């Protein structure tokens, strides 16, 4: 996008991505457009700022129906951080984005078994319940979590 | 010549420059290594 | 912009040069054993000017103030970005169908 | 002045003390960060803490909701609920002071530019053995301690926040304390006369239609 | 203001502390360089402090009530540690220059 309908430095792109991160904007197309270029052409420039961008771009690409970039980002994140719990959550989200709910449920149950005081797994299970139209079960589980 | 008060005015003739340089370099190296280790630990703790 | 860094660097360099000049003058004077205590005026002017310039430059880079009113940054916030919950995202909609079904 | 000093002592005894103390402080800060702590809490502890915070927030800000809801929440919380590491921080300072006293003491270091009394002399001249020397002249150990004490602000400035320097109990007790504190609070609505305050003056529609509507990103 | 945000006031306090510490250190350095000694030099310190406050006004400008409740912290804020740093740098540079 640099010298392509716009004239901005990599710092400007980083600041725009950070601002889009602070307020929960869900414009997936623009986020993907900026993020793929930032990952490709300026990977070495960002010392330690690329992991949060990886996560954001993976989520946006999953929202945009483009799974190759999501798989690439997930592979990079898994290689960098072995055995982390956020990467497992991202893998579960990728699984459930392809209508494979049993694997995501077992993954989240494994996460909860490893760490009982985790919050994101319960929220993702509630999201899985909501995705199938089961409103009453989702409301009950959210009430229990609250 | 005599010094009644152990010559408090002139630096001693047995000063070890090499030890001073070595300890300074070691302090700098330890500072750098500890900074790197602390930064990596914070980054790894942030990402669980 | 970035000119204040250059200004403060120039001020620090000038102060260091004045310090070296004063030290050299004192060392020379102690040789001749003159008890007149002659401090050149140009050195005083240079060091005072450098100190003033450096302080003025460094007062402009400490940052910027922010309003203490809690309801000041929400004047532009809208409900479009307030209803988005990243923890409860679901990817079952028509966005997948529209882009490469 | 009174004494004539060798420039070599200035070049080789003054600066190393400052460099050593500066980098020792930095190393102490980084090491303290490296092994600060590792704490784990069970679910009941965090749940009870969140409940206590919620009760405190209710007590503090119940004046922004209708009184019926406030008293409905106050009927709750009363019947059902409330009633049912350093060794490296300090020891290296003394160790480094002793090592510096061992390997550096024995000569005049510098002089303060303001007159002092005889009370200052026993503190600033630990190493020298003179008798009638003025109290302005300092030894090496006193200079080291002065340099150590005069760097807190520099550490706070050049480094994040403040470091690199020296300076519930029972759930039932907290439940009872909050129960007793909440019992004497009464609702005082803050929206009784909001309309009259609004009607006093026209709305502030100034400085809202400046600039231009955004077209795209950047 | 009925509602106050702690982050803004803490940031303003941090900025003020940064300015005070840096100006105190620089004033001590230049006082040491000038060779001033005794209570006379102390006067210079006070003068320097005043200068700092004046610049802060130009940084605050008008509508200062948004940032601070009163100018008293802006004027008499942090005159303890700054003095210690001032005297330390004064002694250091005076020993470095006029002695030897």
């Amino acid at each position: 996008k640099v010298s392509e309908l716009y004239d901005v430095t990599w710092e400007e792109m980083r600041d725009k991505m950070r601002k889009w991160r602070e307020e929960n904007s869900r414009n997936s197309e623009q986020i993907v457009e900026v993020g793929e270029e930032l990952i490709n052409e300026y990977a070495s420039k960002l010392g330690d700022d690329i992991w949060i961008i990886y996560e954001q771009v993976m989520i946006a690409a999953l929202d945009y129906g483009r799974d190759d970039l999501a798989l690439f980002c997930l592979q990079e994140l898994r290689r960098q951080f072995p055995g982390s719990h956020r990467v497992k959550r991202l893998t579960g989200m990728r699984f459930e984005a392809m209508e494979r709910y049993d694997d995501a449920i077992q993954l989240y149950d494994r996460i909860l078994q490893e760490d009982p005081t985790n919050t994101a797994a319960r929220k993702r299970k509630i999201a899985i319940r909501k995705a199938q139209g089961k409103n009453v079960e989702a409301i009950r589980e959210l009430n229990e979590y609250l | 010549r005599v010094y009644p008060s152990k010559q408090f005015d002139v630096l001693k003739d047995d000063y070890d420059y090499v030890l001073i340089s070595s300890v300074l370099f070691g302090l700098v190296f330890a500072t750098m290594i500890t900074k790197r280790l602390a930064q990596v630990k914070l980054l790894n703790r942030a990402w669980r | 912009p970035s000119l204040w860094k250059g200004l403060v660097g120039i001020g620090l360099f000038a102060l260091a040069h004045a310090a070296f000049s004063a030290a050299q003058h004192r060392s020379y004077m102690r040789l001749t054993e003159k008890e007149d205590e002659s401090l050149p005026i140009d050195i005083v002017l240079q060091t005072l000017l450098a100190f003033a310039v450096t302080c003025y430059g460094i007062v402009h880079i400490a940052g910027e103030f922010k309003d203490m009113d809690a309801t000041s940054e929400l004047k532009n916030k809208t409900f479009d970005t307030l209803r988005n919950h990243p923890s409860f995202y679901v990817f079952n909609h028509r966005g997948r169908v529209l882009f490469r079904p | 002045p009174e004494l004539l000093l060798d420039s070599n002592i200035r070049l080789w005894v003054v600066l190393p003390i400052v460099i050593i103390t500066f980098f020792v402080g930095m190393i102490r800060h980084y090491v303290s960060i490296l092994l600060q702590s590792d704490k784990k809490l069970t679910q009941e502890q965090v749940s009870d803490s969140q409940v206590l915070i919620r009760s405190r927030v209710l007590r503090e800000n119940g004046k922004y909701i209708p009184k019926q809801s406030f008293l409905t929440r106050k009927y709750y919380f009363n019947n059902p609920e409330d009633g049912f590491g350093n060794v490296t921080n300090v020891l290296p300072m003394i160790l480094i002071g002793g090592w510096i006293n061992m390997t550096f003491s024995g000569f005049v270091t510098t002089k303060v530019p303001f007159p002092l009394t005889l009370r200052f002399k026993p503190m600033l001249q630990q190493g020298i053995e003179l008798l009638t020397l003025d109290a302005s002249w300092v030894s090496s150990a006193s200079w080291y301690f002065l340099n150590v004490f005069g760097l807190r602000s520099i550490y706070s400035l050049i480094l994040g926040q403040d470091n690199a320097a020296d300076q519930p109990a029972d759930t039932n007790k907290a439940f009872k304390t909050e129960w007793e504190a909440l019992e004497l609070t009464d609702h005082q609505w803050a929206l009784d006369d909001v309309e009259e305050e609004l009607m006093a003056k026209d709305l502030h529609f100034e400085g809202m239609f400046k600039k231009e509507l955004q077209t795209s990103i950047f | 203001p009925p509602f106050i945000s702690e982050a803004a006031v803490r940031g303003n306090a941090a900025v003020l502390d940064y300015c005070r510490t840096s100006v105190s250190a620089l004033s001590g350095a230049t006082a040491g360089i000038l060779g001033l000694t005794g209570l006379y030099g102390f006067i210079f310190y006070l003068l320097a402090s005043v200068l700092l406050s004046l610049l802060l006004i130009l940084k605050a400008g008008r509508r200062w009530n948004k940032y601070f409740k009163s100018r008293r912290p802006l004027f008499t804020g942090g005159l303890i540690g700054g003095l210690f740093t001032y005297v330390l740098f004064w002694t250091f540079l005076y020993g470095m220059v006029h002695v030897y």
